[PDB]
């Protein structure tokens, strides 16, 4: 067990109800509006808990 | 702690034994008396064995 | 202190391999391959430290330290 | 299975390791050359649920804390080497030790043992041994041809022949002295065998540097004593009681907090 | 998940803790130089709810106001440093304490304990040990052929050889006195370690300005009064009932509100 | 405490732990603020009354400070934000915390 | 340990027991048979001597027992099972609540 | 079932074995060279859930994560092999070992056994046996009219005829010792025989390199010792009982989960 | 009173040695006579040790 | 004082390395590389303290003190 260590962070991204729409698939993407303020990716909040 | 206590009396009674044999042989030609000797059984020391 | 727990994170023992090139005179330059000995994640940005190279004769033949720059 | 459970089963050992020295002392009251034991216990460890001095406030400290022990430890059975009282066996074979001194004995496997025991016999023969069969040092030879074996206070062994007024020297006996006695490891048959911690064995003739003198005709008797014991006996079977009380109240306790 | 059962847990884990207490000290009757412990409990916080002396009205406050207690906690457990009775072991080597001092010693580690108990013994090379073999400061040296070792009131330990009328001297035996004899810590092995609670070991010549008077011979034994034990055993047993008792009745009442 | 984040929370559970690096942490690993570093050659590790934090060391008749394990005081606890892993975070009606040594 | 011989007056010395202290203890992975294996959290084991460097003393003749308190387990299974039985009812209730609800 | 279930019934499986191995040395008190039975007990598997030392921050880690733990087994059974107390049984043929040695003899399949055990008898045909009649290893053949048996301290068994001065020799009883003497494997009738863990037999006389020696008219008597096997009976009925509370516990959880 | 009681136990059977040893000396010329001195052995004043 | 605990979060020691150039005259400055030792995490915007450099032949010939720019 002392070999244990890291090999990657989980992308966590903070949106509202009001920026995301449910695409097709079940999937949630950013909305027009929210993505042209936002960009096109969201950068990783470090605020989140999982 | 009960063989030990069993060996000393085992002893006495040896003792006593030697005893009664030497004074009813009091006038007895060519008598020579008897006498017991004792040993302990000591096994590697601090405990006793009788 | 001898008795003493050091737990570093920025630093990794590493082997570096050259070849004395031919009529090679003193104060020349040459390149060096760094190759990490245990247990390190990666050599992103890191510096090599004043190493000397020997020989097989077991004597130094030149000098090492620099930047390393792996691919990524 | 609970703590005072463990500290009462170990105070009943130390009890019944006590009862057995007494036993012991008990039943060697008559053999020669014994020394009898004495057993010295100590305290187990001692949890420091609140170690004692500790600093409560910045200013304030905590006085003896609260250290919860654990039972008792036996360190060892001492012997309480003490003179016995001399007996008159009127034996010419017979030889007691007046001072701290031992007599060295050859065991069969080459070794040498030490021995206070003085009642010895001749072999077929000739030689000094121990009742055990045991050939003493320093191996004193006895002719056949023997009238009377005088043993002087120095140690020296003398045999009158048939018809001659003057005796005749057949050895000399010596005595081996330690700087701790109690450090002797006993291996049964009234010997002793060196042990480090019983340094080294310094012989020594018998009135010179510190070894003991021989009487001839004598035996040392034990150094028990029969009213101590008794006293002993009564003492340490209450405390058997009591410890087994407690071990019964723990039995309680522990019953009708199942039993709710 | 209630507050009653937490309290008697509490009382429970008192009691049983008494009891480990009670079985320690019976465990260790036979120990020499062994004082007996006795701990004492405190009771935990207590609910503020309605703060007493608050304005009840505004002319008048309320009297002892709504208080509600958790359970108990034990303080410490604080030995009793009394002189425990004598015993007399005709032998040269133990030492018995009249007074309020110690023997210190030192550990294999280099630093310093001190123990109460005075069974000496002497090792290989000559010096007065523990039974434990630790060294007693001042490291009395014994000469090898030694015939009587004698130790008087004041400390001083002396040597007669032979033929030479005048004792030698080859030591002097000092006790150790501290401010406060029950802040020590207790590492087992009858030996007592210095905290600083126990406040900086003042070194006295014994008969001096509060030093004890060593008895040679003399063995102190412990002080635990055995029928006081056997009353305390009773009253923790019926305490262990009566918290058992509410913890089953606890038990009970969560019961019907199950069944609700 | 220290959130990863590097803002800091409240908590009420006094189940600590040492860690790897000595420190005092949380159950969950979070290093408790501000820090207290008990080293290895301890051999009893007590908290006082007033929070100090001394160890015993062997051969040393005296026990060694280590740190001073304040507390902080809100003025209304009720308004504390609960964010789940036992801990509270300052909200608007509960700001101001102050720092204190226990009992003052 | 020293082992004694016969017919040698002196033990000969055979090895040494060396104790292995960690600084957290607590963070050792127990591997079940008796054993635990250092982890992340209980790193640089460090042989010592016994009674050296904070290292315990060795007694021989005697075996360490388990430290757990029985009456602390009786008093926490009764807590347990009651707590077992308060949730139980919680559940029952929020059955009957969602019954009567999609009843009608 | 539950997980609780399994492991407090694993729980009363140990503390059943616990009590079998009581009652089997309680059963052999009166057994000659019968050596006590002591059980060891492991942790049994740990399920992981969080791994202890997982990273749960960019540089914080997770101290001592979640393990749970199964029950209990029984690691092994070790035997106290140790000089048990003598006993005079005033008998020629009876033979007791001071040392650490055993007596080979011959099952009747062949192979050797080994036995502590010193009750001899002699058969129709003269041979040393033992009291199940297994021949003892060596041939210790007796001759007709024997008068007295003299076994020595070394292993010489010697016969005294008539009308003849001298003893004569009929056999040499040898020990043989064992590099552990746990390993061997018990078989019952007081027998061991040789197992891979138990080393290798090594013959040799009693006297020499540690085998032990030979006392003819006493017998080994077992090593039990009676108040730790009592005090051992009441934490195994304690215990059996805590566990037999805790399946109840899990039982009226199961059926209050019955019922809903 | 099992430590108190047990030093008078023992200071009487020294006096009973002491006056055998004169008795078994009546005819031994040159010879003294010896007699056992006695102390008690009190502690703080409230308590006897014997 | 010798026994104290110190915990610094603000501090981090690190291994400067340069380049003595040809000719170099006492008074002319060069370009250094700092790199981290142990478990730190950034040098963003750290200020390097009074080092000196030494030599193969262990003998300060520079002195080395600034401000590091980290990329970001």
């Amino acid at each position: 067990p002392n070999t244990v260590a890291p090999v990657g962070r989980l992308k966590l991204v903070k949106a509202e109800g009001n920026e995301v729409q449910r695409s097709d698939d079940g999937l949630f993407r950013l909305t027009a509006e929210a993505q042209a303020e936002r960009g096109a990716v969201l950068a990783a909040d470090p605020s989140i808990r999982i | 702690s009960f063989s030990q206590a069993v060996s000393g009396l085992n002893a006495a009674a040896t003792n006593l034994d030697v005893i009664g044999n030497n004074i009813a042989n009091s006038a007895t030609y060519g008598f020579k008396s008897g006498t017991a000797s004792f040993a302990d059984m000591f096994a590697g020391s601090k405990v006793g064995l009788g | 202190p001898t008795g003493t727990n050091m737990q570093l994170k920025n630093v990794a023992a590493v082997m570096v391999t050259a070849s004395y090139p031919p009529f090679a005179r003193q104060g020349q330059t040459i390149d060096v391959v760094v190759s990490s000995m245990g247990n390190a994640k990666s050599l992103r940005g890191g510096t090599l430290l004043m190493t000397p190279l020997k020989g097989v004769d077991s004597q130094v033949y030149a000098l090492a330290q620099g930047n390393i720059l792996v691919g990524g | 299975m609970i703590s005072s459970l463990w500290i009462a089963k170990t105070g009943l050992d130390a009890q019944q390791t006590n009862m057995d020295v007494i036993a012991n002392n008990l039943a060697n009251v008559s053999t020669n050359g014994f020394k009898r034991q004495r057993a010295v216990f100590e305290d187990l460890l001692y949890q420091t649920i609140r170690q004692p001095g500790a600093q409560s406030s910045e200013q304030t400290t905590l006085p003896s804390g609260l250290q919860i022990g654990t039972g008792v430890r036996p360190v060892a059975t001492e012997r309480l080497h003490s003179q016995g009282n001399l007996s008159q066996t009127n034996n010419s074979k017979d030889v007691a030790i007046k001072g701290q001194g031992f007599f060295q004995v050859m065991l069969p496997d080459g070794t040498s043992a030490y021995t206070r025991d003085g009642s010895f016999q001749v072999d077929q023969n000739g030689q000094l041994v121990t009742a055990g069969g045991f050939q003493v040092q320093p191996a004193i030879t006895i002719p056949a041809n023997a009238l009377s074996i005088t043993i002087g206070r120095d140690g020296v062994v003398s045999v009158t022949q048939q018809g001659q007024a003057a005796p005749v020297q057949v050895g000399q006996l010596n005595l081996t002295t330690f700087m701790n006695d109690t450090g002797l490891e006993s291996i049964g048959e009234n010997l002793y065998i060196e042990t480090q911690s019983s340094g080294a064995p310094n012989e020594s003739t018998p009135g010179l540097n510190g070894a003991g003198l021989l009487y001839q005709g004598y035996v040392e008797t034990s150094n028990v004593n029969v009213a101590e014991e008794l006293v002993n006996m009564i003492q340490v079977q209450r405390a058997y009681e009591i410890n087994s009380k407690a071990v019964s109240t723990t039995d309680q306790m522990l019953q009708k907090l199942t039993q709710l």
